């Protein structure tokens, strides 16, 4: 099974710029999709990076472009890649990654717990 | 109003200012806002009224009654402190019932009346105070109305009328303007949504709309007194006659002694004020505000007194599966077609980003005609919508359209556009809606319909496998009901799709997947409820296999479990369904009457339910239940003006404290009732035997009054403030008599008020071996009773648990008071003002100390005999 911690993560401001991180401890040429998924501060869960079996990176509508995902195969840890996030678009930024099971209808989503992010101040 | 009822709504927009689509600025917000006002409408007394409400209570008019009567005499301190004891015990009432009141209310201003309102023309999440005339509010199914709403577009829109009119008849809306539930085409103040969705902009909000006098006369009434309260003030009634006949006995028996008319008039009057219990009401009152307190502090909103009292008495409760014990987060995750092959759905959310992959590689668009036609069935029949990546309507619909948004075939929602439809419905459990294509006008109309496995596979009547279109076999109901039990097994919810020409003429295409997350925090609960003796149960309208398996997971279903459909509990009759249903944990594919039904077959067995739901079928069975209760974060509004209890924070860990201070409400009643019974009994046998004996009366009227003030006043209702134990929360509920005076309670009262009249006779007879008549001997039994009044008071903090394990820092309340108490006391021995209106001389500090130990000997026993009963329990 995956474990899944994140690092390099917490609260910044709107305009800055950082670089996730997420470690996995199972493989990722077996999973099916690797996905970082928002859940904002009193609001629900969106996502903000993901990348399946098709090879397509999905990028969300409110972040899209400015907010990157890359990773590999051999060090076991994905990263996401943001730039100038808004104060709206802050989040509880999730972890998520599944294996392909059709014998085993298998709930093989496990998320992590994630790392808060949140815009008060502003200046 | 109806003037804006009979214009066309481009003029309604042409007198307003306001945009149709794109809503309005927030400039032009802030300038309507600055003319037209706020939502609330001029403001909602604590200082006249409500001081003045606690003089009507009967015990307070006796009490009263007998001031003016010492009036009436003109002995102004006896007087003066009748109106002291009754000053003080309705100053707690109202300083607790207002703090109470307080609470609740910024707790109901806490959650606001949420609004779907698309203020730039994007779908924003807006309150009910920061609407402005002019702005266009989208109309989820269940909300409450925002505003005084006038609707441009309503393809399906349906107002209760229960609100205003008192109607539970069904209304509907009509978009088409209506000349001059009286205009169906302007929606009204106070009215939520029963089904359906629908847009519209707003006339007027706050005074301006007529229907808020409705909204004024429903703030006029008073809660009415709960079953607990008059139970009490009943019970103070009773002891209030029991004394009356003591003392009219003692009266005789002291008028044959001779004794002064004057003096005993003062005793009795005294003794009368004494033993009446004018603090019982008042610290009923008390723990119930208390109790309302925590609730705020549990983040519980309590509409009504009675909640708090019947939730002690709580020993079943019930619940739904999605929105109480599942988050009611529903994602598409997998797919099995007619055809046999089977598809996986990538990630979770009402998101339109995710993969579905066959065989080993992705499917997009017209790839694969199975799963797009399983997909576009997803996305015309879901009346909901989703806007700008939040949901709007119910939670499953969404799912299957987040599919439809997943696999890429969105705008199909849109190219089709319904004529007639059919409605979703609890009981009826399918959906459907027949539509034509915008392009393809010349291809006539197909139906597509969603609904429950078996409802759908009996309607529909042919299938699809390898993309041709083949009549429905046993075989092929066999090999989708086992697929189907293989869903529900593994914890998916399971909805079949089917599309064709004409009802009944419908074609089956395949499932999906549906799964939903457990709320976390409910397992750890439910294990501690049930080890706390209560039945927490699982009322379902899905499938078999999902509600076992979430029971599973969640801990409900036990190894050897029973569940009953619902047509077998509509077979059972009432008796043998009580019967079997403290077995069942599990009902499903139950209707909301079905609901109702099991929960008067818990009512009449006499347990008390506590529905714990989230839905807008029938909100009459959370009305039906003796408890309502209702989620904050997602609840429709329409189960949250039905419930009896709202929690906003959503975790069952506070239903689980809802019951534990219920619980301990009659524990610190029990106290309240042990301690001032016991003086009463003691400080009454004392005046009866002694003016009976012809020996001088141990005590004055004043004496007595003090002792009044003593057994009623904040010494008595500290005995009613001191918080709850967590070992007698491990008790089992009790039942719906409150049985307050029991027979252990009963001999430990006259237990204590023996010990005290035996230690007083003792030392006014020690005071009396010289036969002399001095203030001396009586302010030595004054105080001697004081101090007994006091240990009996320690003695009474706790029921089932020893004087000494509980510790004095429990209850600060009960430490101010007894020094309070013993602060007075010494000022009467000591001050020469109060040692003459008293009938007082000073004491010795050793006889202070004989007097200490001779009054902690009732504490020592007291001790002891629990002590004895807990070993015996042992
Ligand atoms: N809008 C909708 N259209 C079609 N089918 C729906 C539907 N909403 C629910 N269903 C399905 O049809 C049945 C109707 O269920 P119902 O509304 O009576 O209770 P429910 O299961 O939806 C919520 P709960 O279990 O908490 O009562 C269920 O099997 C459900 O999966
Ligand atoms: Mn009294």
């Amino acid at each position: 099974q995956v474990q899944l911690q994140e690092s390099g993560g917490g609260l910044v401001q709107a305009g800055g710029s950082l670089r996730l991180s997420c470690a996995a401890s199972g493989s990722i040429f077996g999973a099916d999709w690797m996905g970082w998924y928002r859940q904002a501060p009193g609001k629900e869960r969106e996502f903000v990076a993901g990348i399946g079996h098709g090879a397509s990176t999905y990028y969300a509508d409110s972040v899209k472009g400015r907010f990157t995902i890359s990773r590999d195969n051999a060090k076991n840890t994905v990263y996401l890649q943001m730039n100038s996030l808004k104060p709206e678009d802050t989040a509880v930024y999730y972890c998520a990654v599944q294996y392909t099971q059709y014998r085993s209808y298998d709930s093989l989503l496990y998320w992590g717990q994630g790392t808060q992010v949140t815009v008060s101040s502003g200046s | 109003s109806k003037k804006a009822s009979e214009l066309p709504v481009s003029e309604v927009a042409s007198i307003l200012q306001a945009d149709l689509q794109n809503g309005l600025n927030k400039c032009e917000v802030s300038h309507r806002r600055a003319f037209h006002g706020w939502n609330e409408f001029d403001i909602s007394e604590p200082l006249w009224k409500k001081y003045i409400s606690q003089f009507k209570n009967p015990l307070i008019m006796l009490l009263l009654a007998s001031a003016v009567i010492s009036v009436l005499m003109h002995q102004f301190d006896d007087a003066v402190s009748i109106t002291v004891a009754i000053l003080i015990v309705v100053t707690v009432a109202f300083v607790q019932e207002y703090r109470s009141e307080k609470s609740l209310e910024e707790l109901s201003k806490l959650v606001p009346p949420e609004c779907h309102c698309v203020r730039e023309g994007k779908l924003e999440h807006t309150l009910a105070r920061d609407l402005v005339p002019g702005d266009t509010v989208c109309l989820s199914v269940g909300d409450r109305v925002p505003a005084d709403l006038r609707l441009f577009e309503a393809v399906d829109l349906s107002i209760d009328e229960s609100s205003l009119t008192g109607e539970t008849t069904p209304c509907s809306k009509v978009t088409a303007p209506q000349p001059a539930a009286s205009r169906s085409n302007i929606a009204f103040m106070g009215t939520l949504v029963r089904c359906g969705k629908a847009k519209g902009v707003v006339i007027g909000t706050g005074e301006n709309s007529e229907f808020g006098e409705v909204f004024k006369m429903m703030q006029a009434e008073e809660a009415p007194k709960t079953p607990l309260q008059k139970s009490m003030d009943l019970l103070g009634k009773q002891l209030s006659f029991y004394s009356f006949g003591i003392i009219g006995i003692i009266m005789l028996v002291g008028w044959l002694l001779g004794k002064d008319i004057l003096e005993m008039f003062t005793i009795s009057v005294s003794l009368a004020v004494a033993a009446i219990p004018e603090g019982l009401p008042i610290v009923v009152t008390v723990t119930l505000a208390l109790g309302v307190m925590r609730m705020v502090k549990k983040r519980a909103i309590v509409k009504k007194l009675p909640i708090v009292e019947t939730l002690g008495c709580c020993n079943v409760i019930c619940s739904d599966k999605t929105g109480t014990l599942t988050k009611n987060e529903m994602t598409v995750t997998h797919i099995f077609t007619s055809d046999g092959l089977h598809a996986e759905v990538t990630g979770v959310g009402y998101n339109q980003f995710g993969e579905v992959i066959v065989d080993g590689d992705v499917v997009h668009g017209f790839y694969n005609p199975a799963v797009s036609r399983i997909v576009e069935a997803g996305c015309v029949c879901n009346d909901a919508v989703i806007r700008n990546n939040t949901l709007m309507g119910k939670p499953t619909e969404g799912a299957l359209i987040a599919l439809a948004m997943k696999m890429g075939l969105d705008g199909l929602q849109q190219d089709y556009i319904r004529k007639a439809e059919y409605p979703f419905s609890s009981e009826q459990k399918w959906m459907a809606v027949k539509c034509v294509h915008r392009t393809q006008q010349d291809r006539p109309e197909i139906c597509f319909m969603k609904g429950a496995y078996e409802q759908v596979i009996k309607y529909c009547t042919t299938y699809q496998s390898k993309g041709q279109t083949l009549t429905l076999t046993q075989q092929q109901r066999d090999v989708y009901q086992q697929e189907k039990a293989r869903m529900g097994s593994a914890g998916l919810r399971v909805l079949a799709l089917a599309s064709g020409p004409e009802l009944g003429q419908l074609t089956f295409l395949g499932l999906v997947g549906i799964i939903d997350p457990p709320r976390t925090g409910v397992k750890e609960a439910v294990t501690t409820l049930i080890a706390s003796g209560v039945s927490i149960k699982m009322i379902t309208g899905d499938s078999q296999e999902t509600a076992v398996a979430i029971a599973s997971r969640l801990g409900l279903y036990s190894k050897t479990s029973q569940s009953v459909s619902g047509e077998e509990i509509d077979a059972m009759d009432v008796q043998q369904l009580s019967q079997i249903v403290p077995k069942v944990a599990v009902f499903y594919r139950a209707s909301p009457r079905h609901k109702m039904k099991i929960i008067k077959s818990l009512q009449k067995n006499g347990s008390v339910v506590a529905m714990t739901g989230d839905g807008v079928n029938d909100a009459v069975a959370l009305k039906a239940a003796d408890i309502g209760v209702a989620m904050g974060q997602t609840g429709t509004d329409v189960c949250k003006e039905a419930a009896d209890m709202i929690l906003v924070d959503d975790d069952f860990q506070t239903i689980m404290s809802a019951i534990e201070e219920g619980k301990g409400i009659y524990n610190n009643i029990k106290n309240f009732v042990r301690f001032q019974l016991s003086t009463s009994i003691a400080a009454l046998t004392l005046i009866s035997l002694a003016t009976l004996m012809n020996f001088p009366n141990p005590l004055n009227a004043m004496q007595i009054l003090w002792i009044n003030i003593i057994m009623d006043g904040p010494p008595a209702q500290s005995l009613g403030v001191e918080p709850v134990d967590k070992d007698v929360i491990r008790k089992p509920p009790r039942n719906w008599k409150d049985s307050i005076l029991t027979k252990n309670l009963i001999l430990k009262i006259l237990v204590s008020s023996i010990i005290i009249v035996c230690g007083t006779l003792f030392v006014f007879w020690r005071e009396l071996r010289d036969n002399v008549i001095t203030p001396r001997d009586t302010t030595m039994t004054f105080t001697c009773f004081v101090f007994f009044d006091m240990f009996n008071a320690l003695s009474s903090r706790s029921q089932t648990k020893s004087v000494f394990e509980i510790g004095l820092c429990s209850n600060r309340m009960f430490c101010y008071a007894v020094l309070g108490s013993i602060m007075g006391q010494l000022l009467v021995i000591y001050f020469p003002p109060l040692q003459k209106v008293f009938q007082t001389e000073s004491l010795s500090i050793l006889d202070l100390l004989f007097l200490l130990g001779l009054t902690s000997s009732v504490c020592i026993v007291a001790e002891i005999i629990k002590k004895v009963e807990r070993s015996r329990e042992k």
